[PDB]
DNA sequence: ATCAGAATCCCGGTGCCGAGGCCGCTCAATTGGTCGTAGACAGCTCTAGCACCGCTTAAACGCACGTACGCGCTGTCCCCCGCGTTTTAACCG
DNA sequence: AAAACGCGGGGGACAGCGCGTACGTGCGTTTAAGCGGTGCTAGAGCTGTCTACGACCAATTGAGCGGCCTCGGCACCGGGATTCTGAT
């Protein structure tokens, strides 16, 4: 597997297959699929650890809306990177 | 009554609280309607003009997601 | 039926990064459509460069760029950084 | 929790469609999409209108206050 | 906490015009007041100077401000008419008979001892009043209460020292002791006159329950089901000695009837009616459990299946024997919630009541079979082999009996059909419900019906004369209705009518109201207690109500109507055995008038499809 | 109520640069044909989200009451206008 | 041609003080609405057959692009008429 020889936990070659067939470009080089795997993984885990730590803070051992949407907002770089976005049941700041 | 009325002026009450608002007038709440009413008719728009492209006789999350999406707010939760 | 969604991968960071806690079928959604999202970004914004750069192919350092457009900044040098030690060690292999 | 109210929402939103199509039938997943966005641009707006009013010296908004969000917001 | 003014019962003239005016009503008139955290029997004449700043006096001026409009309208008003007045005092009576009773009490929960201001400790009796739940229970002085009611005290210490308390029920799980064929009534029932039927039944049940599976009453419904339910509760408490909590869960407008029931086929078993607001279910824990650190008193604890979901959990932890359901119909959907619940309920043994069985579709059967037995159970040819081998195997599970072959003194019941025609303006609204621009199948129904169920229909056919016009001929379903309400009359037959809509009822109602005939409606959003005093009314012996306004299933699944004759049915529900388990309402052994049943069919519609098909569920049955 | 004093404004004069036309021959257009395969169409099984009704009860409506704040008015005094004058950075060959 | 300093000066900021409409706050009603439960049956969502549609490829040519070249038209000026503005 790309992803399991890649040690990034985001499936290359199924993003390889989507910029495909996204009419994205004719072809598509080897690299970007696996940077862009790379960058989602980085993504998905810096706000699943501040969605952890929210848990933890409200004491809690499962991540809910409230988690997500307050590490979001709380955090002033994924605040500025998600301004103009709403998630779904979640509270306010 | 009719149901632009159906958003009760509690319910008006409790959004402006979540927004940090300590009194609101009674002028608000019709107006209130009123924005809710129109951010409607938009959204409701789009959605319905995505249903009648894809021959599919129901409004669809995504396609209200999409809606959303290009008004400029995306929604995350009915994704697929 | 195959369904089109970021579940195990999703899975498989957070118990990387939180082994104890999980995410339940919502959340899941949550975190499958908002990397659908920037996925989605990411990838607009390295087709769209490689048109105005009147280049018909895609690769990491469109992604490069599209990233570095895209997240606001500090966490710009981060996403660059993991994405350049996955693309090099791609090249490799 | 959800606070726009659930039944009065679905037949706004069902009344609404109806002048843009008839037999035009919804989603449960659709409707809730629908609240959700329409909360949470109602409290980014009354948010907008309290600052307003706490610019103007007043603790409570005014229809002045929500058309100043409005109209710089753009959608006016 | 603090007294003040709570509910308010009734006025007077302290001493011997059309509006009184406030000073007018403060002076001369005096009203009898009831105060908070107080018996209802504590009532008190009282006047503003005297009663002073309190609270509560927004509900003396609400009731005073009724009791003004009240005498500007009985007969002070312009309009004066003899129906007019004869409503008024009737519901005036009728509320002063309710409150009446309403001091009277009907139970005792407790005794405690509390020092007063001179130091007693006198005794004190916390006691449920009649047509309460046991929310809003007091603490009523000892000596008051056995004066009142020394019957109850006494049933009451009977209770508290019982030799039938579950604490030493006997544990036969082990091994079920094999019973005796009974052939006459156990001297236990003190009801008496139980039928041979019914013997029939609780011994059947009685050699299910000993072998240890679990069955199905399916006897139709008007057989004394609920009374083999009851007798075979008290034979499991005092034949077995297995005196541990049993619950009873029934649909709601039929909770009062099993306590009829349960009281007067078993006195000195005890029943704990289990419904009420939240205060309710707490008074409810209060006396259900002791204050330590577990044993149950309660022998029998009724329900309905709402509240089976609300305290599902709480509920979930009491050991119970003997669970029954009342008409198993709603546990026909393994998916339902009640399913879930009742499956999850931690119960020894369960059965189940329904007047019909086998519901629209093979699946309700199997479900049903499933949950009384939990892992225990196409082509034409093959399927006629294999109904008749499931069926064969569930008849020694099932017991079934049929009102024709028993019970002769049950006269015939007779159904008929009449087709009736679509007025003009119902099939306009049918033609412009095929189309758009007038301004679902059940758009069709609604119009074939009566057309003042749609939101404008009203001026599109329009005094008194007009209104009364209109609304008969506006349908021919109407019109039948008039020539058959009218006949009726002549014969001074009673009749009860079952409608799908709420808003068909309300349409009857404002006729009925119109034209001048006393009725009574019971429906789904009637109040408990109001539902009662409706059942109690047309079922006395003097009535002057000749309709009943019925929905199909809130009056039509387990409610007892004695005293009626006819029984029209504006539409099938689209299950033929929903519509007879209403229609069995009027047929129940105490009936000696041969009813017969006239169900109103609109020709060239959806009805006759809809029948057409219940015609195939009606083949199912064999 | 009045007319003087700055700014705005009307016309038309001369100069310059870009608009719009023309010309050639570049490049992609436009037939003409072929092949593969994406969609239209037809048909089936099965989902799911109507329409309403129970039932309890949280929530909304109406009304009444008290008082914190909206809006107005007045007063003082900081903080800009609106020049004139003097630097200053910029102006485009 | 514009920026930068400086002075007097008018206008308006900001604060205070009062009154009264309007607001929030109980008090319980009536309302309606989860959250079950009914029976649909519209219309998916999916598959399979076969056609017209569209993607590529030469071969032919005619619209567009760059270069080149005129001259209307706009910006420009001085001078003359228009104008809205206090000021007393
Ligand atoms: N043997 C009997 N003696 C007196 N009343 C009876 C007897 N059998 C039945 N009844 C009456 O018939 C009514 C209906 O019982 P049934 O329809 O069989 O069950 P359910 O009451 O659950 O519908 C009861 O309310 C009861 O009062
Ligand atoms: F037997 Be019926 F349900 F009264």
């Amino acid at each position: 597997t790309r992803s399991s020889r890649a040690g990034l936990q985001f499936p290359v070659g199924r993003v390889h297959r989507l910029l495909r067939k996204g009419n994205y470009a004719e072809r598509v080089g080897a690299g970007a699929p696996v940077y862009l795997a790379a960058v989602l993984e980085y993504l998905t885990a810096e706000i699943l650890e501040l969605a952890g730590n929210a848990a933890r803070d409200n004491k809690k051992t499962r991540i809910i809306p409230r988690h997500l949407q307050l590490a979001v907002r709380n955090d002033e770089e994924l605040n500025k990177l998600l301004g103009r976005v709403t998630i779904a049941q979640g509270g306010v700041l | 009554r009719d149901n632009i009325q159906g958003i009760t002026k509690p319910a008006i009450r409790r959004l402006a609280r979540r927004g940090g608002v300590k009194r609101i007038s009674g002028l608000i709440y019709e107006e209130t309607r009123g924005v809710l009413k129109v951010f409607l008719e938009n959204v409701i728009r789009d959605a319905v003009t995505y249903t009648e492209h894809a021959k599919r006789k129901t409004v669809t999350a995504m396609d209200v997601v999409y809606a959303l999406k290009r008004q400029g707010r995306t929604l995350y939760g009915f994704g697929g | 039926t195959r369904k089109e969604s970021y579940a195990i991968y999703v899975y498989k960071v957070l118990k990387q990064v939180h082994p104890d806690t999980g995410i339940s079928s919502k959340a899941m959604s949550i975190m499958n459509s908002f990397v659908n999202d920037v996925f989605e970004r990411i990838a607009g914004e390295a087709s769209r460069l490689a048109h105005y750069n009147k280049r018909s192919t895609i690769t990491s350092r469109e992604i490069q760029t599209a990233v570095r457009l895209l997240l606001p900044g500090e966490l710009a040098k981060h996403a660059v950084s993991e994405g350049t030690k996955a693309v090099t060690k791609y090249t490799s292999a | 929790e959800l606070l726009i109210r659930k039944l009065p929402f679905q037949r706004l939103v069902r009344e609404i469609a109806q002048d843009f199509k008839t037999d035009l039938r919804f989603q449960s997943s659709a409707v809730m999409a629908l609240q959700e966005a329409s909360e949470a641009y109602l409290v980014a707006l009354f948010e907008d209108t309290n600052l307003c009013a706490i610019h103007a010296k007043r603790v409570t908004i005014m229809p002045k206050d929500i058309q100043l969000a409005r109209r710089i917001r753009g959608e006016r | 906490d603090f007294h003040g003014i709570d509910i308010v019962i009734n006025h007077r003239l302290k001493t011997s015009k059309t509006v009184p005016d406030l000073n007018n009503c403060k002076e001369n008139y005096e009203f009898l007041i009831k105060w908070t955290d107080e018996s209802h029997l504590h009532n008190t004449w009282e006047t503003y100077e005297s009663i002073g700043q309190v609270r509560g006096l927004k509900r003396l001026d609400n009731y005073c401000k009724q009791f003004i409009i009240e005498d500007q309208q009985v007969r002070l008003d312009p309009y004066v008419t003899a129906e007019d007045i004869e409503i008024m005092d009737m519901e005036r009576e009728r509320r002063l008979d309710e409150f009446e009773e309403f001091h009277v009490p009907e139970r005792i929960i407790d005794s405690q001892r509390a020092s007063l201001e001179d130091g007693t400790s006198q005794l004190q009796y916390l006691v449920k009043w009649r047509r309460l739940n046991y929310d809003e229970a007091t603490w009523e002085n000892a000596t008051d209460i056995v004066k009142l009611a020394p019957e109850q005290v006494k049933h009451f210490q009977n209770r508290e020292n019982s030799k039938i308390l579950p604490q030493y029920s006997s544990n036969y799980t082990s091994q079920r002791p094999r019973f005796e064929k009974l052939s006459v009534q156990p001297p236990f029932i003190k009801g008496g006159e139980l039928r041979d039927f019914q013997l029939t039944g609780i011994n059947w049940m009685a050699f299910l329950w000993s072998k240890g599976d679990n069955g199905i009453l399916a006897d139709e419904m008007g057989l004394g089901k609920t009374v083999q339910t009851v007798a075979f509760i008290s034979w499991l408490i005092f034949a077995r000695r297995q005196n541990g909590p049993h619950i009873i869960v029934v649909p709601l407008s039929t909770m009062p009837a099993w306590l009829d029931t349960f009281e007067k086929w078993a006195p000195d078993l005890n029943c704990i009616c289990y419904m009420g607001n939240q205060k309710s279910r707490d008074t409810i824990r209060e006396y259900e459990f002791y204050t330590n650190p577990k044993t149950m008193k309660f022998n029998v604890l009724l329900t309905t299946y709402e509240y089976i979901l609300k305290d599902r959990a709480e509920l979930g932890s009491i050991k119970w024997q003997f669970m029954a359901v009342d008409e198993a119909h709603r546990l026909k959907n393994a998916e339902s919630s009640l399913y879930e619940s009742l499956n999850s309920f931690k119960v020894a043994n369960r059965m189940l009541i329904t007047g019909t069985p086998l519901q629209n579709n093979i699946k309700e059967l199997a479900a049903l079979v499933n949950f009384l037995m939990p892992g225990r159970f196409n082509q034409d040819e093959e399927q006629e082999e294999y109904i008749h081998d499931l069926h064969r195997r569930i008849q020694p599970f099932i017991l079934r009996r049929l009102k024709k072959d028993v019970e002769k003194s049950l006269p015939s019941k007779t159904e008929r059909i009449l087709r009736v025609e679509l007025s003009d303006v119902q099939t306009e609204y049918y033609k412009n419900i095929l189309t758009k621009n007038y301004s679902i199948m059940n758009e069709l129904k609604k119009a074939s019906n009566h057309p003042y169920l749609f939101d404008n229909a009203e001026e599109r056919v329009l005094t008194r004369e007009n209104v009364l016009r209109g609304l008969i001929m506006s349908s021919g379903k109407m019109v039948l209705l008039d020539q058959l309400l009218t006949r009726l009359k002549k014969d001074g037959h009673r009749v009860l009518i079952f409608s799908q809509m709420v808003r068909m009822l309300d349409i009857l109602g404002d006729y009925l109201s119109i034209k001048g005939i006393n009725f009574q409606r019971l429906d789904g959003t009637v109040p408990s207690a109001q539902r009662r005093i409706s059942i109690d009314h047309f079922n006395s012996p003097d009535s002057n109500d000749f309709v009943f306004l019925l929905s199909t299933r809130a009056g039509g699944l387990g409610i007892n109507l004695m005293t009626a004759d006819t029984v029209v049915i504006f539409d099938s529900d689209w299950n033929p055995q929903a519509d007879l388990q209403a229609m069995a309402r009027a047929h129940r052994i105490g009936q000696k008038n041969h009813v017969m049943v006239y169900r109103l069919v609109s020709k060239d519609t959806v009805e006759e499809e809809v029948l057409e098909r219940a015609r195939k569920k009606m083949i199912l049955e064999y």
